[PDB]
């Protein structure tokens, strides 16, 4: 994470602790009939996030695979499911017939581009993007 | 050990009975709790009655035994049984008498544990019982004084039964005023002054006072017990907050003044700073006490005793108020008025001038800068007044020949030398006005105001001459009238004084450095009283700060003046405040913290907290640095809480200066200069050793200005044998020379360190306490945070007046002389229950008088035990007087 | 109870946390500052540091040469015993340089940044000396003519040199205090030194003499030289009985070490240079021991005997002692004085002391005449046998 963004959070944290502790410690109240204690010390700390794990996944080796039987669907041209190589069983799941793309070539499923017959059934639209030609 | 035993008739088995509840009693625990409820009342009376007799006998017997560690937990467990259903549930007539030894069970616990938390707790439980007993407590204390079988413990412990009263859970007037407080005070100086302070039982004591005096005389030492109650009240500021606290200080002042022993009363009045309090002191003491005693005379004397600042009688808010009080008080109009009037204290000063002589080496060396420096030195040798009169009277030599700033400054300082003259100082002033440049003339006006103060009570006063002067156009002549008016009066709440300040003070920045002093002077008028205010000072202060603060000396005076003016209570202030509030500055913010202190009419708990959330060691250029140094010193605070608490506070103040110095590179040089002024204000425990130690290091180190400030306080004792120390210090001063600029600072330092023989050093506290307060010393201090001095700067420093009147012996009842008194010497210190410590004489002879000096002569005491009398006024001579109180209208003490 | 318990535990606990601050702020290792006088002292030292003063190794100038490199050249020998040829700096001003005196040279580049102060060769002598303390005349026994005579000698010329020069007479140097002990020779020496207000150097005769032969010559030589350079010195040579003795040799060690100090004092005093700005006061109980050189004038101008006092004088020692005490003035000072004649100053103070011993046993705060009478009759009979005076007065 960017150094500048986190530097803001640390600075903020440090100012509240030092300023509050400065007044709190010096005040005199114990001797007084007010009794809020002559010393009161003031520390606040920050925390940083840790690695996220939403719903369990199965981890074996360094992981050239990592699966769970409970499925979610994700869009094409949006692999945000950042696959490990050699998982054929997770791409297309075990072959789709819930989608426009119906397999007529069975369990061939590379982790790269799989586009079987889109004419068998229609369960959803399919915008063409000329974007790859543009880049070209 | 033996179980029970307060169920067995012999008086011997009572002693194991006290230990016994640790195991438990055989019949005695069940009799009180279980059997009392379970079984019928009439039947129980048999069992109880046999137990009552023993329980009572046992109370004197327990006190007779000496354990407090075996005694204390055993009787404490038994206490729970009595509380259950023997407190007042048993029957109506039987419990009242049963509660009488019950009181005893608790008392040992109350006594052993002498903290304040145990005191409190112990009180809550005891007060309810008191109310139930309905006067069995007063009788109980009486038996104890007699001692049937007692012979030790009962002296600390019985006081605790009185301690129990304070809480007043259910006690109206069922024992709150008189319950033998007077024997209890007489024997025990410790525990009762605390009980006394809080309760306001102290009021009853006034009624008692004649009777109490008899015990005070030479049978017992009650005098010590009275002296103690003031120590606790000043300390009580920190204990319990100031708003809760102000009513308590006020309550003790009424009782102390009425009761004859004035020195404790003055300490509280001085702290309050109001108009009402001062008139009262004269009238109260007269009416309660039917005999004339010391009591009539005290009303005058208390004014004299009090040391605030400047001119004689000091505060002189009180002296201006006295003119018709003096009339009521009556021990002779003519006499009372002549002594009270500053003519008498002035008169003794004159007689002293002949023996005193001049012990330094004069100089009025004509022409150049040398002339201007020399004029300064004249005042400095005395550090006040002595036999300089001869030198000063010739106008021609010093004053006329002086050039530029030197004329104003020399002329300004001239009034401060000539104070302690009634006339013949004045003639010199009148002449100088006539001659030469505007400068001599301007400094002369201020000079007139000070001299004329030597006679007042509407006997030719300062106001009459100064009023005409106030109109003058020149900024120097204006400053002289207004500064002279705050110096002379040093407290005023007369209409005429306040109205004159009202349209002047139109200044807010001027070329002349001395013009800033006008603010201090307006604040000076406020002090010692409640608010009428003068609008002009208040308006100009905020404006000045934003406008200029570059001239550090100029800058210091204006916020200080603003706080001092606010001081006291009233609704006059409310109106001007709205006007002041509409403007808000960062600049105004510090001035405001000082005002909080001022407003309340003296604070010390509010002041305390504020000094933690401080303005100390803070600047942005010199924006917040205006009040920062003044605050750090916390001299006002040190003196305010007891003489005992002061010792510690003083060490901390020093430590604090050191702390400001570490923080700021600039602050280090200032922190050195600050020490002479701090020491000077404070009336420290570290008195002789410290300024001298610094002074030597400072020769070797650069900055001659350090020596010059250090020297004011370092002069210390005046020659008796102190000559050896002064001459050595002086030698170091002389030797050094390397420039004229350098030379001027040293030259002043040499002559200040020297003192003429049997004069006195500085004092700002009343001389039986370390509590005081001046406003006079803030001025030299402010202009000596600079590097070097100037001709201009030099003129402010020349004053150190708030010094003694030459009486430190027999103020007396038909004496009022310079002439000595019998004294005896003791190296002893056994007391801790005196206003600043005073030992008991063994009556062995030594050379007449206690030292006229501002230090020393403190263990050297009065003998008034071949006179068979007790001193009200404790012997010291720091400013103190040796006078004694008899029933007789006059002290029949011996002279020598 | 609760409130106090709490405050104790808390304050202490705060010192632990504070520990970083305790060391910097108060001292006791790692910054011992308060930065009002150290800010100044440090600042001046820094410029020195930066060039070539610190580390400054103590050395001393053996000789001034002009050989090898620059025209100013010096051979300094360090206190590790190696010589070095060094330069001279104007980089900071040399101020105290003299041949044979200690000088400071650097270990990085050996050149004289600053000379060490005048004749600090013995650091040992200088530390022990008091400088002019205040002794009150309420314990310097008696009024007496005996006290007054010393003052004319010691105090007047130092206090005022004005007079002596005007007439054209030479001013006092020498006084001999001789007489048996307990007559306050030390006691008076101190009192008048403060009265005059000139620098006080007391030195013990035993300290002058130390282990090796000619070590004793180093301390004395350098002490007399140090005295002359400063402004007004009085060297009070304290109590030399056998530490001052007449020249002889036994061939086992001899009087050699003793005479060494003695002889050193003679060589610089008379010398080919005369006594500088040094006044001398001698305390001896035995003039019988001393060398003929010391006894003749030029350091012993006038001999004054401060010995056992006269009959009137003993009464005056009682009166001065009573002022210090807080005992009765109804006790006749005279009665005590007649009851114990032939008593030194020390003995009259033991009478007061004794009087107090009887008094404490009885459990009185104040001494009585009864205790007093008893105390003198015990002193006249018993104390006489032990007393120092028969043997010391025979020598005197």
């Amino acid at each position: 994470e960017v150094p500048k963004e986190k530097e803001k959070e640390k600075v903020s944290t440090a100012v509240l602790s030092i300023t509050a502790k400065a007044k709190k410690k010096e005040k005199e109240k114990e001797k007084k009939e007010e009794e809020k204690m002559e010393v009161d010390e003031a520390e606040k700390k920050e925390e940083k996030e840790k690695k996220k794990e939403p719903e369990p996944n199965f981890q074996l080796l360094d992981n050239p695979a990592r699966v769970m039987p409970a499925q979610l669907k994700v869009l094409s041209m949006t692999e945000t499911c950042r696959y490990q190589p050699f998982k054929p069983l997770s791409i297309g799941g075990i072959i789709i017939l819930k989608d426009t793309s119906e397999d007529i070539e069975e369990l061939v499923e590379p982790v790269a581009a799989h586009g079987p017959k889109i004419e068998e059934e229609e369960q959803e639209p399919e915008p063409p993007e000329p974007f790859e030609y543009i880049d070209d | 050990m033996e179980e029970g035993g307060r169920d067995k008739t012999p008086v011997q088995s009572q002693q194991p009975s006290a230990t016994a509840p640790s195991g438990a009693d055989e019949k005695s625990s069940g009799k009180e709790r279980r059997d009392a409820g379970e079984k019928d009342k009439e039947q129980e009376l048999s069992e109880e009655d046999k137990q009552l007799q023993d329980e009572l006998e046992m109370l004197v017997e327990r006190l007779g035994e000496k354990d407090t560690s075996l005694y204390r937990p055993a009787l404490e467990e038994l206490r729970r049984q009595i509380r259950s259903s023997t407190t007042s549930m048993t029957s109506v007539p039987k419990p009242l008498k049963f509660l009488r030894p019950h009181y005893g069970k608790l008392k040992e616990i109350y006594e052993n544990m002498a903290p304040g938390e145990n005191k409190c707790f112990a009180a809550d439980i005891i007060s309810v019982l008191a109310m139930t007993m309905s006067g069995e407590r007063e009788c109980l204390k009486y038996r104890l004084v007699g001692s049937q079988e007692e012979l030790a413990s009962w002296g600390h412990e019985y006081v605790r039964h009185l301690a129990g009263e304070v809480a007043k859970e259910w006690q109206e007037l069922d024992d709150a005023e008189k319950a033998q407080r007077e024997p209890l005070l007489t024997l025990v100086k410790e525990i009762v002054p605390y009980n006394m302070a809080h309760n306001a039982e102290h009021e009853a004591c006034d009624l008692l006072m004649e009777i109490e005096q008899v015990d005070m005389l030479e049978k017992d030492i009650d005098e010590n017990a009275y002296s103690k109650v003031c120590l606790y009240l000043t300390s009580c500021v920190n204990y319990v907050p100031e708003p809760e606290n102000s009513a308590l200080l006020r309550c003790a002042l009424g009782v102390f003044r009425k009761f004859s022993r004035f020195p404790e009363a003055l300490r509280l009045a001085l702290m309050l700073n109001d108009m009402e309090l001062v008139e009262d002191i004269f009238t109260s003491c007269k009416d309660v006490v039917v005999q004339k005693q010391m009591a009539f005379m005290l009303g005058r004397h208390g004014v004299f005793l009090e040391l605030s600042e400047d001119v004689e009688e000091y505060e002189d808010l009180t002296e201006i108020m006295s003119n018709v009080q003096l009339n009521s008080n009556f021990l002779a109009l003519a006499r009372e008025l002549d002594i009270m009037e500053p003519k008498v204290p002035d008169d003794i000063y004159k007689t002293h001038l002949e023996n005193n002589r001049f012990g330094g080496s004069g100089s009025q060396v004509d022409s150049a800068r040398m002339n201007l420096a020399s004029s300064f030195v004249n005042g400095f040798v005395n550090a006040a007044f002595g036999q300089d009169k001869l030198l000063t009277d010739d106008g021609n030599k010093w004053l006329y020949k002086n050039k530029d700033h030197g004329m104003l400054s020399a002329a300004a300082s001239l009034g401060m030398i000539l104070l302690w003259d009634v006339d013949g100082g004045l003639t010199q002033i009148d002449k100088y006005l006539y001659s030469s440049e505007d400068y001599i003339k301007s400094g002369a006006l201020l000079a007139c105001g000070i001299v004329n103060s030597g006679v007042r009570n509407e006997c030719d006063p300062a106001l009459a001459l100064l009023s005409d002067y106030v109109l003058h156009n020149s900024n120097t002549m204006r400053l002289g009238s207004i500064f002279g008016l705050g110096l002379a009066y040093a407290g005023s709440n007369r209409e005429d004084v306040l109205t004159l300040l009202l349209p002047v003070m139109g200044d807010s920045k001027s070329s002349m450095e001395v013009a800033g002093v006008t603010a201090l002077a307006c604040g000076m008028i406020a002090v010692g009283s409640c608010n009428g205010d003068v609008t002009s000072t208040i308006l100009q202060t905020i404006m000045e700060k934003s406008e200029t603060e570059l001239k550090d000396t100029y800058a210091r005076w204006l916020p200080l003046g603003l706080g001092l003016n606010h001081l006291g209570k009233g609704e006059a202030i409310e109106a001007i405040l709205a006007a002041l509030e509409v403007v808000s500055e960062p600049f105004r913010s510090f001035a405001n913290t000082l005002v909080d202190v001022c407003a309340y009419a003296g604070s010390g708990n509010v002041l305390k907290v504020q000094q933690l959330l401080h303005i100390c060691s803070e600047h942005f250029d010199s924006k917040e640095k205006e009040e920062d140094k003044d605050k750090k010193e916390k001299k006002d605070k040190d003196k305010k809480e007891a003489p005992a608490d002061m010792g510690a506070h003083q060490g901390v103040a020093v430590l604090g200066i050191a702390l400001i110095a570490m923080g700021e590179e600039i602050g280090a040089e200032m922190a050195l200069r600050t020490f002479g002024h701090l020491l000077r204000y404070g009336e420290p425990t570290l008195r002789r050793a410290v300024p001298l130690a610094l002074a030597l290091i400072s020769v070797s180190n650069p900055r001659l200005n350090i020596l010059d400030t250090l020297s004011k306080f370092s002069h210390d004792a005046d020659p008796e044998v102190s000559y050896n120390s002064i001459f050595a210090m002086g030698m170091v001063g002389s030797g050094t020379n390397n420039a004229r600029l350098a030379a001027m600072l040293r030259q002043l330092a040499q002559y200040h360190a020297k003192d003429p023989n049997n004069l006195f050093m500085v004092r700002l506290a009343q001389g039986l306490t370390h509590l005081g307060k001046g406003t006079l010393t803030l001025c030299p201090y402010h202009s000596d945070r600079q590097l070097m001095s100037q001709v201009a700067v030099a003129g402010l420093l020349t004053v150190l007046v708030s010094f003694l009147d030459v009486r430190n012996i027999i103020l007396g009842k038909s004496h009022y002389v310079l002439y000595g008194l019998v004294a005896a010497m003791q190296p002893r210190m056994l007391v801790t229950f005196d206003e600043e410590l005073r030992p008991l004489p063994v009556s062995v002879r030594v050379g007449q008088a206690v030292d006229v000096v501002g230090q020393a002569g403190k263990p050297k005491t009065i003998t008034g035990f071949q006179t068979h009398t007790t001193p009200v006024l404790l012997a010291h001579g720091e400013r103190a007087e040796l006078a004694t109180e008899e029933f007789l209208p006059v002290t029949p003490i011996l002279e020598g | 109870q609760s409130t106090y318990s709490r405050q104790i535990k808390q304050v202490e606990d705060d010192i632990q946390q504070l520990l970083k601050k305790i060391n910097e702020l108060t001292g006791i290792k790692e910054s011992d500052t308060g930065l009002a006088p150290p800010a100044l002292w440090d600042l001046a030292a820094d410029k020195q540091t930066l060039q070539s003063e610190q580390p400054l190794q103590v050395a001393r100038c053996t000789k001034i040469i002009n050989a090898d490199s620059e025209d100013p050249k010096y051979i300094i020998n360090v206190k590790q015993f190696a010589k070095f040829v060094v330069d001279l700096s104007d980089q900071v001003a040399p101020t105290d340089i003299e041949e044979g005196m200690r000088v400071g040279v650097d270990r990085n580049k050996y050149q004289i940044h600053i000379p060490l102060p005048p004749k600090i060769d013995p650091t040992v002598t200088m530390m022990q000396v008091e400088e002019k303390p205040d002794v009150t005349y309420s314990d310097v026994g008696g009024c007496k003519e005996q006290i007054e005579k010393l003052r004319e000698v010691v105090e007047t010329p130092l206090l005022h040199p004005e007079r002596f020069v005007n007439l054209g007479i030479e001013p006092p140097k020498g006084v001999l205090l001789f007489g048996p002990p307990g007559t306050g020779k030390t006691l008076c020496a101190r009192a008048v030194a403060n009265r005059t207000d000139a620098c006080f150097i007391p030195v013990i005769g035993s300290e002058l003499v130390q282990k090796y032969v000619g070590e004793g010559a180093r301390m004395v030589r350098e002490l007399f030289e140090m005295a002359r350079t400063k402004k007004a010195c009085l060297i009070f040579f304290d109590e030399i009985d056998a530490i001052g003795g007449a020249r002889f040799d036994d061939g086992a060690g001899g009087d050699n070490e003793v005479q060494r100090t003695m002889l050193e004092l003679i060589n610089q005093l008379d010398g080919f240079d005369p006594r500088g700005n040094i006044k001398v006061l001698m305390a001896t109980n035995r003039p019988d021991t001393l060398d003929p050189a010391l006894m003749r004038p030029g350091r012993l101008d006038r001999k004054i005997e401060f010995s056992l006092p006269d009959l009137e004088g003993r009464t005056h020692i009682f009166k001065i002692h009573a002022r210090s005490m807080s005992v009765e003035r109804d006790i006749r000072f005279e009665l005590l004085a007649r009851l114990c004649p032939n008593s030194t100053g020390a003995e009259i103070r033991s009478v007061c002391t004794e009087a107090g011993m009887f008094a404490i046993r009885a459990r009185r705060k104040i001494a009585t005449e009864k205790d007093f009478l008893e105390a003198v009759n015990k002193v006249i009979k018993s104390y006489a046998k032990f007393s120092a005076t028969p043997r010391y007065m025979t020598y005197n």
